[PDB]
């Protein structure tokens, strides 16, 4: 993402809903049940805040953060060694390696019994009230506004109250900002284009960068001179 | 214009000066009530246009706590509710309830069917919700027990029956009307004229209509009496 | 042309010259006022066209600074609002609140709902907003504690009653207007006849019906008495 | 950019707009808000102020300035070398190299702990009320002016107040004058074409400029004879 994520409340979002006389009844709860839905649909990772937590796992199994919704790695705590994924069908299961791990709900499933782990977490950042906060980017902030344009319309053209003309314009524009706001915040820096570059040039190529977070991702390949 | 003007105006246009006449004002205040809410939904009810402030009315209310059934443990969390009954909404425009403040309070005025199911969002709990439940109350719901101290809210919104909301008006600077007919009626001012052509022609008709006018165990009315 | 030039016009369409007569000039004024919002809400309400400068009225206000709810500190910030109801304006025109130059000034008269969301953009807190709240007044807001020095502003609308508006006028160089009926009654001169027409039509039929003559305890309008 | 951009307040697409008897409604209230998502939406990084800061960084961690929009490099202060980007998933985080920064809010998160960095960032030029000033330029004011005329026909197209006709050519020109825009300032001055000239033919590839601040990217490369 080229520009920062600066921070506003979810009522921004609501003067410029309400200077359309359709959109008059929106309301704070109608604005935080579609902003979570926009969120989520557009996937962003820098929405999101990076979080670090470390739990302890007791029998395979660890206590997740309250806060959670992705991780972006696990891994040990006193080794720092990266954890990969939990392909086994039959865990934490005896009978009569390369460790792992598996999250469903508030619970984490590793391959190891007795461990500290770090965890490396996406959440969402919230207010002085517990609620979401959202970029002042005005091209999110115009395309979740006609997001909830879009889903308003499309309530009032099944009631039969807004021109099939006038929604097909809606979905049209909501369209073209999607990607439009998808490419702002996907679309590289220019100092995260020279990370990009020193992994892509690569005499040596270095192929394990998960077992780290990723540190030396980035990092440029020097070759001596002889 | 005020309600004694609307009345004054229909009982002028069917010329019912006289005390001793079959149309009183009471079958003018029906009728202007009953056209007023038959022709919003007229107007604002097939596609969605702008409603304008003077359809509106403010009706302030007490809240008090009352159980979910009665006073068992094991029946649900208690709610809020009016001490009286509230009008009915029509569904033609912004419903608001607000703590005696229109600028300011989340307070989410909804269907009574979606109020059972409200606030199982993690982001939507500290949010109170409003409905009229067939006893003719208004409930109030949330699963903060900080919204168990509200005292007084102001209800502004379309009622369907325009002089139900203004016996439940609020308060003036100067203080309460007594006569309903010093009190404004909730119409938007341009659409006075084809109520008042609607209630006239109700009226106009059976205002020069024969009557039964002999005492003699007989009804006179084939007659034309 | 003033109140008066339209009053004596459809008086005298209708030819009601006498004092003993059953429609007065307020049956008149009644009438001219509601049919002008009824006929720019049918001209200007369904697409977009130029309002004449002739359909607006300026009335003049002066602003006191009110508390959110009451005397409390956790309720909120103040307001600024006017100490006499505003007329409701019509959705037609480019309402605007200036303060006493029109040519000057950066305050937005805005919707109801609106203003409970406003001036959280950091390019927007020096802005005061307006809006009438269900109260019947006129609201003022900002970010910016210097909006609560206002004393007076001046508002420029089509406002729904053409009455009120005109009770509310700026002074004029030469001094206040004592009449209504010397004041300039607020629509175009390209809709006077259109406007004259609907009142006179209004009038004429019920200006010949029967009047219930007799003071004998009886209807007499059966009998076309 | 071939021509220069004198600034200009907002209200100089106010006399470009109300000469449209349809927008005559409009305020200096809407036309901060709809040039600011109109900035964002083209994206033209000569609409921004270029600044430099030095802050101090206590641990991981530094304050941005207030202005700041998108930072155009990190780099250290007492060497000048430049800050890439942080790919690392556990950043000043312990367990029991190349330096980076990573920014969120009105905090920049590096890999170093107590230094001084510079910011290279860009910002919006201001008046002297607190309100964003525009370029001058008859193109940028052209679209800019029919950006307002196709947000405020949507809307009275949406309330049945204008012809689909109207707002169709609206959407048409907007479109085209948005490419206008965009290559009026993207398109490089003859001075702007010497560096890129100076880039492109390289007979030994300078591959690091990102080090520097881009200072020798447009220098050009001399070949000794021999």
């Amino acid at each position: 993402m080229v520009n920062n994520i600066n921070w506003v409340k979810l009522p921004v979002i609501l003067d410029r809903l309400l200077r359309h006389p359709l959109l008059t009844d929106l309301n704070l709860e109608t604005a935080i049940q579609y902003t979570l839905d926009f969120i989520s649909a557009m996937g962003l990772p820098n929405v999101y805040v990076d979080k670090i937590e470390t739990i302890d796992i007791k029998e395979y199994r660890g206590e997740l953060p309250c806060d959670l919704i992705s991780i972006n790695q696990v891994r040990l705590h006193k080794n720092g060694i990266a954890l990969r994924a939990m392909t086994d069908n039959f865990n934490a299961y005896p009978t009569h390696g390369e460790p792992s791990f598996k999250t469903q709900g508030r619970v984490i499933f590793t391959s190891i019994k007795h461990e500290k782990v770090d965890i490396s977490y996406k959440a969402i950042m919230l207010d002085d009230e517990g609620l979401p906060l959202i970029p002042d980017n005005p091209i999110f902030l115009k395309t979740l506004e006609l997001y909830i344009k879009k889903e308003w319309f499309t309530i009032l053209f099944d009631m039969g109250k807004i021109s099939p003309a006038v929604l097909n314009n809606t979905q049209q524009e909501y369209a073209f900002k999607a990607g439009q706001c998808n490419n702002e915040f996907v679309i590289p820096s220019v100092s995260e284009m020279e990370a990009i570059t020193n992994m892509w040039n690569q005499l040596i190529p270095r192929v394990t960068e998960f077992r780290r977070g990723f540190k030396n991702l980035g990092d440029k390949e020097y070759i001596r001179v002889h | 214009m005020t309600y004694n003007e609307l009345i004054y105006m229909v009982l002028d246009e069917l010329k019912l000066s006289s005390d001793d006449s079959y149309y009183t004002p009471d079958h003018v205040i029906f009728l202007l009530v009953k056209y007023r809410s038959f022709l919003l939904k007229q107007r604002y009810s097939d596609i969605k246009k702008q409603i304008p402030d003077s359809d509106y009315q403010s009706i302030c209310l007490d809240l008090i706590e009352v159980p979910a059934i009665s006073g068992e443990p094991c029946e649900g969390s208690s709610y809020l509710r009016s001490k009286n009954k509230v009008p009915t909404t029509m569904m033609i425009g912004n419903p608001r309830v607000y703590p005696m403040d229109f600028y300011q309070g989340e307070i989410t005025y909804i269907s009574r069917d979606r109020m059972r199911y409200v606030g199982y969002n993690k982001f939507l709990r500290n949010i109170i919700y409003c409905s009229k439940a067939p006893d003719g109350y208004l409930y109030f719901k949330s699963w903060n027990p900080q919204f168990l101290h509200l005292e007084k809210v102001s209800f502004n919104a379309i009622f369907e029956d325009a002089k139900e909301a203004s016996e439940m008006a609020c308060p003036e600077e100067n203080g309460t009307i007594c006569k309903l007919e010093d009190k404004e009626f909730p119409i938007e001012d341009a659409l006075v004229p084809p109520l008042i052509e609607l209630v006239v022609k109700e009226l106009r008709g059976p205002e020069y209509s024969p009557k039964d006018e002999d005492n003699n165990a007989k009804d006179d009315l084939p007659d034309a009496r």
